[PDB]
C-alpha cells in the first residue's frame, strides 16, 4: 500500500474480490473490511455503497448469523469512518431504518455512538426526517433500549412544538 | 461494619433502602472524611443508579454541611463530574438544577 503512488483502480478492483466474501469466513472477511476501508477517498464509494446496500440486503436474507454478525459491527465501524470524512447520503437513512429492525444492544451502542456524534455534527436536516422516522420507529416499538433512547432524544428536543 | 461489609456482602436492593435513610441523616453525625470516603465508594460501583444515590443523599447533607463542608461542598460537585449521557445528564442536570437556583435557596426548596 506503501506504493503510496497508490493507483485509483486497484482500490476499485476490490469489490470484485469482495464479492467472493459472500462465501463467508468472517475472520477473513474482517481482514478485508479493514483493508477495504482504506482506499476510499470518499469515492469509489457509491458504487460500493450501493453494493453495501446490496450487502445489506444480502445480510437480511433469512440469516442465522453467528459470524457475520460480527462482521456487521465491524462493517459499521469501517463504515463509520468514511462518513466522517464524507458527505454521505440516503444510504445512511437506511441504517437508521435497519437499526430499527434489529434487536441487540451493541447496535444501540453504535447508534448511540451515532447519537453522540451526530449531536456534534449537526448540519441537521436529515436528522429531522430521521427523527420523524424514529418517531415512527419508536411508536412502532418498546424495550429498554428504546426506553433509553427516548431519554436522550427527549433530552435533545426542538420543534413541531 | 455496614459500609464495609455491604461492600462485599452486595445486593443492590439493600442499598436502596439504606440510601434513602442515609439520605436524610448526614452531618448531624459527623466524621466527614470517612463518610465521604464511603460515599465515594458507593458511587464507585457502576450503575448510573448506584452512583445516583450518593448525590441524592447528599442533598440533605450538603445543605447542612459539616465539620468542614460548605466551601468544599461547593468545590466537590465540580471535582467529581460525569458523562455517559443520561449519566452525563445526571451530573449536568444536578448541576443545571444547581445552576438554576442560588444554591442556598436551592437547597431549601429541594430538600423539602
Amino acid at each position: 500500500k506503501e506504493h503510496p503512488a497508490h493507483e485509483r483502480v486497484l482500490q476499485d478492483l476490490v469489490m470484485d474480490i469482495l464479492r467472493v466474501l459472500s462465501t463467508p469466513d468472517l475472520e477473513v472477511r474482517k481482514k478485508t473490511l479493514q483493508l477495504a476501508l482504506d482506499l476510499v477517498s470518499s469515492r469509489n464509494v457509491e458504487e460500493l455503497v450501493i453494493v453495501l446496500k446490496k450487502e445489506v440486503i444480502k445480510t437480511n436474507n433469512v440469516s442465522e448469523h453467528e459470524d457475520t454478525d460480527k462482521y456487521r459491527q465491524l462493517l459499521v465501524r469501517t463504515l463509520h469512518s468514511c462518513s466522517v470524512r464524507f458527505p454521505d447520503m440516503a444510504a445512511n437513512v437506511i441504517p437508521v431504518l435497519m437499526e430499527f429492525l434489529s434487536d441487540s444492544n451493541e447496535a444501540a451502542a453504535a447508534d448511540v455512538l451515532e447519537f453522540v456524534r451526530e449531536a456534534i455534527q449537526r448540519f441537521d436536516n436529515l436528522r429531522m426526517l430521521i427523527v420523524e422516522k424514529m418517531l415512527e420507529v419508536f411508536h412502532a416499538i418498546k424495550s429498554v433500549k428504546i426506553y433509553r433512547g427516548a431519554l436522550w432524544i427527549l433530552g435533545e428536543y426542538c420543534s413541531t412544538k | 461494619h455496614l459500609c464495609e461489609f455491604i461492600e462485599d456482602c452486595e445486593f443492590t436492593v439493600l442499598a436502596t433502602r439504606i440510601l434513602h435513610l442515609l439520605g436524610q441523616e448526614g452531618p448531624k453525625t459527623n466524621n466527614p472524611s470517612k463518610y465521604i470516603r464511603f460515599i465515594y465508594n458507593r458511587v464507585v460501583l457502576e450503575h448510573e443508579e448506584v452512583r445516583a444515590g450518593a448525590v441524592s443523599a447528599l442533598a440533605k447533607f450538603g445543605a447542612q454541611n459539616e465539620e468542614m463542608l460548605p466551601s468544599i461542598l461547593v468545590l466537590l460537585k465540580r471535582c467529581v463530574m460525569d458523562d455517559d449521557n443520561e449519566v452525563r445528564d445526571r451530573a449536568t442536570f444536578y448541576l443545571n438544577v444547581l445552576e438554576q437556583k442560588q444554591k442556598a435557596l436551592n437547597a431549601g426548596y429541594i430538600l423539602n
